[PDB]
């Protein structure tokens, strides 16, 4: 089926691989080159997670084995493997899901593009997602790169993901005084106010008291210069809270690339160089 | 190497390979020192032909 | 022609570029020979 | 900065993040600033033992003639090189206990000898020499005093804490950690044992002081938190590294030394030894360690001076 | 190549908007309008007027009297030493009260200033959220701000108010200062037993990145059919375009359904809310229900179990 | 005593109560426009199955325009549109392929809805989108060029013609599209700043959707002073169509 | 070289390329003098030909 | 193409190369200087 | 630029003179650094 506005929109060509090969929807989701492409990328990776389930850490007779939904995890290997594939229930099951979700997910973004050139919009939306593609694989390529191991990446679990999360940040003492990592949050958190606001804003001038009329740009502007003395406009609001959101991802990615490749000490003792200015 | 060879810039633009040339063998370069810096060929801190620090 | 120029054109550049990426080639040739006497790694 | 690649160690198991991270050039450099000096030629053993040879030998009495002078040679290079022999002794008179610094030293062979002797939980095989604290100098570099913080006005009383302090590495936590548990004994666990609320009167407060004992100790060692922790479960021993236990002891070493050691010594040390509140300078994680897991990267030399343990 | 509209290449200028004319009864704006060139290449280059009546009027007030005695007290905490104040400036901080104090208003000496700066700056929050509310009223607009605003007063308050009162002390409230205030958000997961195993921390975090995923989703499709005009959401949502249209279908297309032009909105809304919302229940239920989160997962069977690789003697058990 | 039921548990189990609720409540606000779907079940059902999925289309809200203008329902029965374009294949889930040119199909990218046929307004009232023809207070930011007789060029780099005028929102300042004086057909038509990137120093704006032939085939103006939603769409909209249909190369694949 | 080498400005823009070399330039130089004084060929800081504050 | 006439790239390259080979010129200056104070090799 | 090609020559020639003169205190600067705390 198809929104009661779509078909004078779906139109052939615009791929960037496949043409008219893969050049179709299926129900409401177009295909392409990169559908195939993602759809057996990600098929393999989600079939294997399960079989590491199916498994657990030291066999499926074990204790250890559950499907437990939060305790299911599919760990990398041993930092002993360095950049070579382990053996399949050492750590190799996990680096070809990475592979895979690699491999999905880059085909999902191109995906984008592909639908971007049939709708003749901007490229915004897989430029975007690309950011959040940079920061997986720093996580689980560059990172691990730079250091030497493939298992410096983190598990593939919803709760032992955290438990790496934890310990990798203490390596560092105190891993709140990671510079990029304060500015990162600070643009999490603006984002999170930017878009509590813009999302309000628009909803209370298309939804007004009762016995109003919609409300008008004019509106807008005037509701936050009221608040603030100040109103950044109704096209800027989207720059801003993508430029809010990018940075988020961008830092984040930067704070984890440093802690470890760039810096081995404790997070606070870095802040020593201010401490140590010839000024005071 | 064929005779007719520079027929590549009949099809490929000039500017986008010198440029594409260059900003590839900057990155290269850059890359290569660092590795073999991160290596036992090391040249800076290899305390050849002399230790500096030691010198006080 | 794909890229604006002319027959002439193009084996112009092409000189130009052959001997210029031979010189560069030369270049780095001269600098492996230094660091090979210098410091030998294989 | 630094630059890639960084050293690195497996702690836990795969995926749980348990891992170390050093600067290779920094270790290399740490290495050759922590070398232990060769020990002295073997000594004769036999003939009068130096209870029976000298005047006013109250702790090493067992040891030969030979082995005590070895041992009096060995102590001048790892504590005053630089004066020799009579740092401790009254010219023309060794037996003489007129001077601070020979009763000092005859209660720092006993300090020595208890911790080589009762502490092995803690100095396992290793153990201590005067060398591990003073490396060479009269007064060791790496002890501490009672820290008073910045200045306050006389109206608002200082909170102990936010303040940029090398002794927390830096955080705004708790700036004097050493006094109230590695001198006094305050309780440093504050982690429930049950799900629900109900039996833990501990609070955040007293995490903060936890937290900011457990940056000093870190630092002291050179190493993260991991190195005795798993930190999803920071009270849990069964998930803890045997480095953890290894810690505890010494954290009641550490007590007993400056409890029993060096506090009953306060007395006869000059004022110059002393700090702002009047108390002694004293021992701490970072008075052997000195940033080492292992002081002097473990080096083994008290094995080599049978003078420094019990009988 | 192509124009991003992230950057406005040509600036036009007109007489500053004085707003829309406000209902008898509220006072007249105040301030002349200025233009900054700078801000116009991002957005909008007037700044001002204001409103200030007497809500706001004592929001200002109550807010400036606690943020100077937080700064008189991180100075005077080095002594009046403005130089060491600019060294130390992110280490300095003013400290809850000591817990001998339990709820009672604390010696000025010790804990009373951070008991002063925090009902004051708590009047003055909630002043500002009767300003956000009179401001929509003012406007004939619905008050989604004012409902978003309270959510995020509401973890606030809990943080440091509802909490430490329900606990019996005001030293369990929260320390103002840049890494004091990180100390105590780590002390506060040390202290109640890993705050990765509260499931509303979890929420939380869940609806934190989805609300960076949200604005960078809604932000980027915006931007990419404002060639359309989509920027202008009023008019699409009365009036849908190819803008609306098209940003529908490139979701529908790629991840098999989408909103509309304002129900966006709505998911962006409430997704922010959520945080916050979440994040005062799971801090409102640690050290009053659950006093360590690890081992409430133990008990409800969520805690992953791993090979034993390390291990440590309890030294209070031999 | 011991229970296994606590309250973090009952709180977390009751979040889960509402938060399924929300999401229904959302899916029906998502269903206010494009609903009930065109499927080809419902062609040969006859109309009797409507497609609208799981949850159901919510109750019409209204909107009530200012300045009289009328109210707008959401949902609503939107008559079907004729599509000028033909199946590339007869399967389900085929694309189309414009009739005639493409570029004027009014099919794929160059296609938009009918929005009203009248104008966005000001608060007080006036056209909004307005050249500074017309709104004399406007004028251009020092520091900045006037776009103002500086050349139109298409993808190409071929003269297209001159910017005429400049048309300015009343509302909330700035372009919003340029006037550019076709040198073909010496008509005047819209340019969104959209599609436009200024060459400062050159004094040149850079179309890259179109060839500057295709200029003469904008969509014109009713009326020269004002623009209604109407022809904002088929305006921006024509454009677009470039981005896929202005040359060969556009229409894929790489490879 | 080549005698027709002087067309590259044909190719590329004289002024870009003019200020890419001075911007390159100054961040190499800020990068070497720092990468040299985190080795042993560290000048400031090795007490030659004097420690100064041995002096005090 | 660059919008520079073949008189001017060619006048454009004689300053360009003689001012390059002066900068270099330098460098080698500075590097004799430093290699006869702290031979690195 | 919009300078003229004599524009250019007069600006270059105060330039010229103007850098080397702040060179030339650079150098004494750096002497007289020398002589009081040589630091090779
Ligand atoms: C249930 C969905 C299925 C329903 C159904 O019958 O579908 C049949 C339907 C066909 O039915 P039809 O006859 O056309 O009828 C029209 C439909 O009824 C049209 O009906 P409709 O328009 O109602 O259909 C929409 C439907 C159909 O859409 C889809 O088909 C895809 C749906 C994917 C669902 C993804 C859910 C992700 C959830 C993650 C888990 C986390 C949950 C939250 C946890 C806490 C978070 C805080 O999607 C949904 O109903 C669910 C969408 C909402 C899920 C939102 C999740 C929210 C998570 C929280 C986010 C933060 C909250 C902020 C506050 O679709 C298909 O057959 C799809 C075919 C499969 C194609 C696969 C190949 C694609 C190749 C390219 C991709 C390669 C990869
Ligand atoms: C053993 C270690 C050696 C040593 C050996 C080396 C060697 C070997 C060399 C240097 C070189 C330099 N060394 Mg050294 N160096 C040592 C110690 C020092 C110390 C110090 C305090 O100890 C100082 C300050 C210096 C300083 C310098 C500079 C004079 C010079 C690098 C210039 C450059 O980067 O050109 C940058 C290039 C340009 C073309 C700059 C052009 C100028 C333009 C016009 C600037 C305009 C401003 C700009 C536009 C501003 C940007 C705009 C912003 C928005 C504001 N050295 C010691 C003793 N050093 C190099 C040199 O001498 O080069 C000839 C060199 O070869
Ligand atoms: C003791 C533990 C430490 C700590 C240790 C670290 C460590 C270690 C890390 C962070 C990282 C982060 N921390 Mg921290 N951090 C701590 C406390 C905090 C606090 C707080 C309030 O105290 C906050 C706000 C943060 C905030 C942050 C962010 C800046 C960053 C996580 C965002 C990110 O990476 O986005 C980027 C987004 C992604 C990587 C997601 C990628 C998504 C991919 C492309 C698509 C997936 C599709 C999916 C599979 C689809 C499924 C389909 C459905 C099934 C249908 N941390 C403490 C003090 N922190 C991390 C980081 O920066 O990573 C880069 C990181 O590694
Ligand atoms: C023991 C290891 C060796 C060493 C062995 C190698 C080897 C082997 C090579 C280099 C090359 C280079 N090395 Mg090295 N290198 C060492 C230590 C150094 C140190 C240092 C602080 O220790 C410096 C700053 C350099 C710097 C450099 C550059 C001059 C050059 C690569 C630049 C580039 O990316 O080209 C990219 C730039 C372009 C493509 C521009 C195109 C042409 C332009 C117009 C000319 C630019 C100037 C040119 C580089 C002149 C210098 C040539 C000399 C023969 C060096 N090396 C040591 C001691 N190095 C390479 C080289 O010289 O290539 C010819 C090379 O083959
Ligand atoms: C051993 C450590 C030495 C020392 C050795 C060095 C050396 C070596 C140099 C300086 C230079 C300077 N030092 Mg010092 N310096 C020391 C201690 C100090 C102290 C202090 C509180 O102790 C002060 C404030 C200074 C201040 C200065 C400035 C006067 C000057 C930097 C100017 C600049 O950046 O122009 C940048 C601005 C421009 C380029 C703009 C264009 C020119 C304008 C008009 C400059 C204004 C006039 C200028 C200030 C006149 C002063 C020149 C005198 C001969 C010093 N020095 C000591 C005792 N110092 C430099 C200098 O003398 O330059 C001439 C220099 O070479
Ligand atoms: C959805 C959850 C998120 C959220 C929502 C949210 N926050 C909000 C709102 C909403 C919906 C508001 O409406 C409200 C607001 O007005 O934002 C624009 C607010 C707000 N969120 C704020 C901040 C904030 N929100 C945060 C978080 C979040 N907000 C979430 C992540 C954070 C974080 C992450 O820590 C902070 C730091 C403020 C910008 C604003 C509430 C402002 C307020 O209460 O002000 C009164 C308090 C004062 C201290 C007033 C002080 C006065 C100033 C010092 C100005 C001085 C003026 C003086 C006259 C100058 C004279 C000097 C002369 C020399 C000229
Ligand atoms: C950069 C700013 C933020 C951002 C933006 C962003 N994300 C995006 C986009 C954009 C612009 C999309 O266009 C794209 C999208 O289509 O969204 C609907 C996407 C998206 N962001 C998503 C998720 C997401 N984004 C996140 C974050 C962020 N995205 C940022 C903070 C996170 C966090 C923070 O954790 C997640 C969980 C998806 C909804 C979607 C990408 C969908 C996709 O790629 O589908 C293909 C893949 C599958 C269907 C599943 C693949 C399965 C693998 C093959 C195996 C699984 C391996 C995996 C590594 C295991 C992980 C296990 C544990 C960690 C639990
Ligand atoms: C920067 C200050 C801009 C400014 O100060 O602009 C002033 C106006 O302030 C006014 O309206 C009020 C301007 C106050 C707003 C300043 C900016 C507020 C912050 C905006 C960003 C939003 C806050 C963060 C939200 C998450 C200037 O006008 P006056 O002071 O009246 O005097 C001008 C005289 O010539 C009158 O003849
Ligand atoms: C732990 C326990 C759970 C915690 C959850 C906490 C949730 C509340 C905290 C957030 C406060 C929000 C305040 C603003 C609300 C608001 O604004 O809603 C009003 C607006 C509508 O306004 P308008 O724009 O249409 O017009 C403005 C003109 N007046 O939006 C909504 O109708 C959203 C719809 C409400 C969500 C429905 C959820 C239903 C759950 C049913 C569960 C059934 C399970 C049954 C099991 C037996
Ligand atoms: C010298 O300085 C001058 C004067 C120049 C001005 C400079 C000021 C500066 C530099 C200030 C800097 C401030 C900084 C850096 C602040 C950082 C603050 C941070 C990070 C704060 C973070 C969190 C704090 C929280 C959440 C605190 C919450 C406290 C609450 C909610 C307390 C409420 C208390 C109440 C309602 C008390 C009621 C009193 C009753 C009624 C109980 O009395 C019996
Ligand atoms: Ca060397
Ligand atoms: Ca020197
Ligand atoms: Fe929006
Ligand atoms: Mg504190």
């Amino acid at each position: 089926a198809m929104l009661s506005f779509e078909k004078k929109y779906r139109v052939r060509g615009g791929t960037l691989i496949g043409g008219d090969l893969f050049d179709f929807w299926v129900g409401p989701f177009y295909v392409g080159f990169f559908g195939v492409v993602g759809f057996c990328f990600t098929l393999l990776g989600v079939l294997l997670i399960v079989w590491g389930a199916t498994i657990g850490p030291t066999g499926p007779t074990s204790d250890l084995q559950t499907y437990n939904l939060w305790r299911i995890s599919i760990a990398p290997p041993d930092l002993s493997y360095g950049l070579r594939m382990a053996p399949l229930t050492e750590g190799g099951l996990w680096q070809i899901i990475t592979i895979c979700a690699a491999g999905a997910f880059i085909s999902w973004a191109l995906r984008e593009v592909e639908i971007c050139r049939k709708l003749g919009i901007g490229f915004h939306v897989p430029f975007a997602f690309s950011f959040a593609i940079g920061a997986y694989l720093v996580l689980v390529f560059v990172r691990p790169l730079l250091m030497g191991a493939w298992g410096h990446g983190f598990p593939y679990g919803i709760l032992s993901h955290l438990d790496w999360v934890s310990n990798v940040g203490y390596q560092f003492l105190h891993f709140h005084y990671n510079p990029a990592h304060m500015l990162a949050i600070s643009f999490f958190f603006t984002n999170c106010l930017a878009l509590s606001m813009h999302g309000s804003l628009i909803l209370s001038v298309t939804n007004p008291q009762k016995g109003e009329p919609v409300k008008t740009s004019e509106h807008e502007n005037t509701f936050f210069r009221d608040i603030v003395g100040y109103s950044i406009g109704a096209l800027a609001i989207h720059r801003l809270g993508l430029f809010l959101a990018l940075s988020a991802a961008f830092w984040s990615a930067v704070c984890i690339l440093i802690s470890g490749p760039f810096w081995t000490r404790g997070w606070p003792e870095w802040w020593n160089w201010w401490l140590e200015l010839p000024l005071w | 190497m064929n005779a007719n060879l520079y027929k590549i810039w009949l099809i490929l633009d000039p500017r986008r390979v010198l440029v594409s040339i260059v900003a590839f063998q900057i990155v290269l370069g850059l890359l290569i020192h660092m590795i073999v810096l991160s290596t036992d060929l090391n040249w800076l801190d290899d305390n050849i032909p002399v230790s500096y620090q030691a010198l006080g | 022609s794909l890229t604006g120029l002319t027959d002439d054109e193009a084996k112009e550049f092409h000189a130009i570029f052959m001997q210029s990426m031979y010189a560069w080639f030369g270049l780095v040739v001269i600098a492996h020979l230094l660091a090979w006497l210098y410091r030998p790694w294989l | 900065c630094e630059g890639p690649p960084p050293g690195t160690e497996q702690i836990g198991y795969r995926g749980v993040g348990m891992e170390n991270y050093y600067n290779k050039r920094q270790r290399a450099l740490s290495i050759q600033a922590n070398q232990p000096v060769e020990s002295l030629p073997a000594a004769d053993s036999t003939g009068p033992k130096a209870s029976e040879v000298y005047q006013n030998v109250q702790v090493l009495k067992d040891l030969s003639v030979g082995e005590f002078t070895r041992t009096m040679v060995a102590v001048t290079t790892w504590v005053s090189p630089k004066e020799g022999c009579n740092y401790c002794h009254v010219p023309g008179n060794w037996a003489s206990d007129d001077i601070y610094t020979k009763v000092v030293s005859r209660r720092m062979f006993e300090l020595v000898r208890a911790a080589n002797s009762d502490w092995k939980a803690h100095v396992a095989e290793t153990g201590v020499t005067c060398y591990t604290c003073h490396r060479g100098n009269p007064v060791p570099k790496y002890a501490w005093v009672t820290d008073p913080g910045p200045k306050y006005p006389s109206g608002l009383k200082p909170t102990g804490q936010n303040y940029g302090s090398k002794t927390v590495a830096y955080a705004s936590l708790p700036f004097d950690p050493l006094t109230p548990f590695l001198d006094q004994a305050n309780e440093i666990r504050i982690t429930g044992n049950a799900a629900l609320a109900g039996s833990n009167p501990a609070s955040l407060k007293q995490a903060e002081w936890t937290f900011g004992l457990m940056m000093n100790i870190s630092d002291s060692l050179g190493v993260g938190c991991t190195f005795c922790h798993n930190t999803r479960a920071f009270n849990d021993w069964t998930q803890s590294t045997p480095k953890r236990t290894t810690a505890w002891y010494a954290i009641r070493h550490v007590r007993d030394i400056n409890q029993n050691y060096i506090w009953p010594l306060n007395d006869v040390l000059p004022a110059s030894r002393k700090g702002p509140y009047g108390d002694p300078l004293r021992v701490s994680c970072m008075t052997c360690h000195q940033a080492v897991n292992k002081p002097l990267y473990g080096a083994q030399m008290a094995k080599d001076y049978p003078g420094l343990y019990k009988t | 190549p192509e124009y991003q509209n992230i950057f406005t290449a040509v600036q036009v200028r007109a007489p500053a908007y004085p707003g829309v004319p406000l209902p008898k009864g509220n006072l007249p704006r105040i301030g002349r309008p200025i233009f900054s060139y700078w801000l116009g290449k991002i957005g909008d280059a007037q700044i001002g007027p204001i409103y200030l009546g007497l809500t706001g009027t004592l929001s200002i007030f109550f807010g400036l009297v606690a943020i100077s005695i937080i700064g008189f007290n991180m100075l005077a905490s080095v002594h009046w030493d403005v130089f060491q104040f600019l060294k130390h400036f992110f280490w300095l901080g003013l400290e809850p009260p000591p817990p001998q104090y339990g709820l009672r208003i604390p010696p000025l000496s010790e804990g009373g200033w951070w008991l002063m700066a925090g009902l004051f700056l708590t009047l003055s929050i909630l002043l500002w959220w009767v300003r956000t509310y009179k401001r929509a009223e003012a406007l004939g607009m619905s008050q989604h701000l004012s409902w978003a605003f309270a959510a995020a007063i509401f973890f606030y308050l809990v943080l440091g108010f509802i909490r430490p009162v329900m606990m019996g002390s005001w030293a369990k409230a929260v320390p103002f200062g840049i890494f004091p205030h990180l100390d105590w958000t780590a002390a506060f997961s040390i202290r109640y037993g890993n705050l990765y195993y509260n499931p509303f921390h979890m929420l939380s975090i869940a609806f934190l990145y989805g609300s960076a995923l949200l604005f960078a989703m809604h932000g980027a499709t915006i931007l990419s059919v404002s060639r359309f005009g989509g920027d202008r959401e009023i008019d699409q949502i009365t009036h849908r375009g190819t803008a609306a249209e098209r940003a529908a279908l490139f979701w529908r297309w790629t991840m098999g359904f989408n909103v509309t032009m304002e129900s966006i909105h709505r998911w962006a809304w409430w997704c922010a809310v959520l945080t916050v919302i979440t994040a005062g229940i799971g801090i409102l239920l640690s050290g009053t229900v659950v006093d360590n989160w690890y081992l409430w997962a133990v008990k409800h069977g969520m805690a992953p179990a791993y090979p034993e690789v390390v291990t440590a003697v309890n030294p209070y058990e031999t | 005593i011991t229970h296994y039921i606590d309250a973090a548990q009952i709180t977390i189990w009751a979040f889960w109560l509402f938060f399924f609720g929300l999401i229904i409540y959302l899916r029906r606000e998502d269903k206010r426009e494009g609903y009930p779907l065109d499927s080809d079940r419902t062609e040969r059902s006859g109309g009797r199955v409507k497609v609208v999925g799981f949850p159901d289309l919510p109750d019409p809200k209204t909107f009530v325009l200012p300045h009289n203008g009328g109210t707008v329902v959401a949902p609503r029965v939107e008559a079907p549109v004729a599509v000028n374009a033909t199946p590339f294949s007869p399967a389900p889930g085929s694309p189309l392929v414009p009739n005639g040119d493409p570029m004027l199909s009014g099919f794929g990218p160059a296609a938009s809805p009918d929005r009203p046929k009248h104008c966005d307004l000001t608060f007080e009232g006036l056209p909004k989108i307005v050249p500074m023809r017309v709104a004399k207070e406007f004028s251009i930011a020092e520091g900045d060029p006037d776009p103002r007789g500086m050349t139109v060029v298409g993808l190409d780099g071929e003269v297209a013609g001159t910017v005429s005028d400049v048309w300015v929102d009343r509302s909330e300042p700035q372009i919003r599209y340029l006037e550019v004086e076709v040198a073909a057909n010496k008509k005047k038509v819209l340019l969104p700043i959209g599609f436009s990137r200024f060459d400062k120093k050159a004094r040149k704006v850079k179309v890259d959707a179109i060839k500057a032939a295709h200029f003469a085939n904008v969509p014109t103006l009713s009326n020269p002073d004002q623009v209604t939603l109407y022809e904002e769409d088929k305006v921006c909209a024509y454009y677009a169509g470039g981005k896929l249909y202005a040359t060969a190369e556009r229409a894929g694949p790489l490879l």
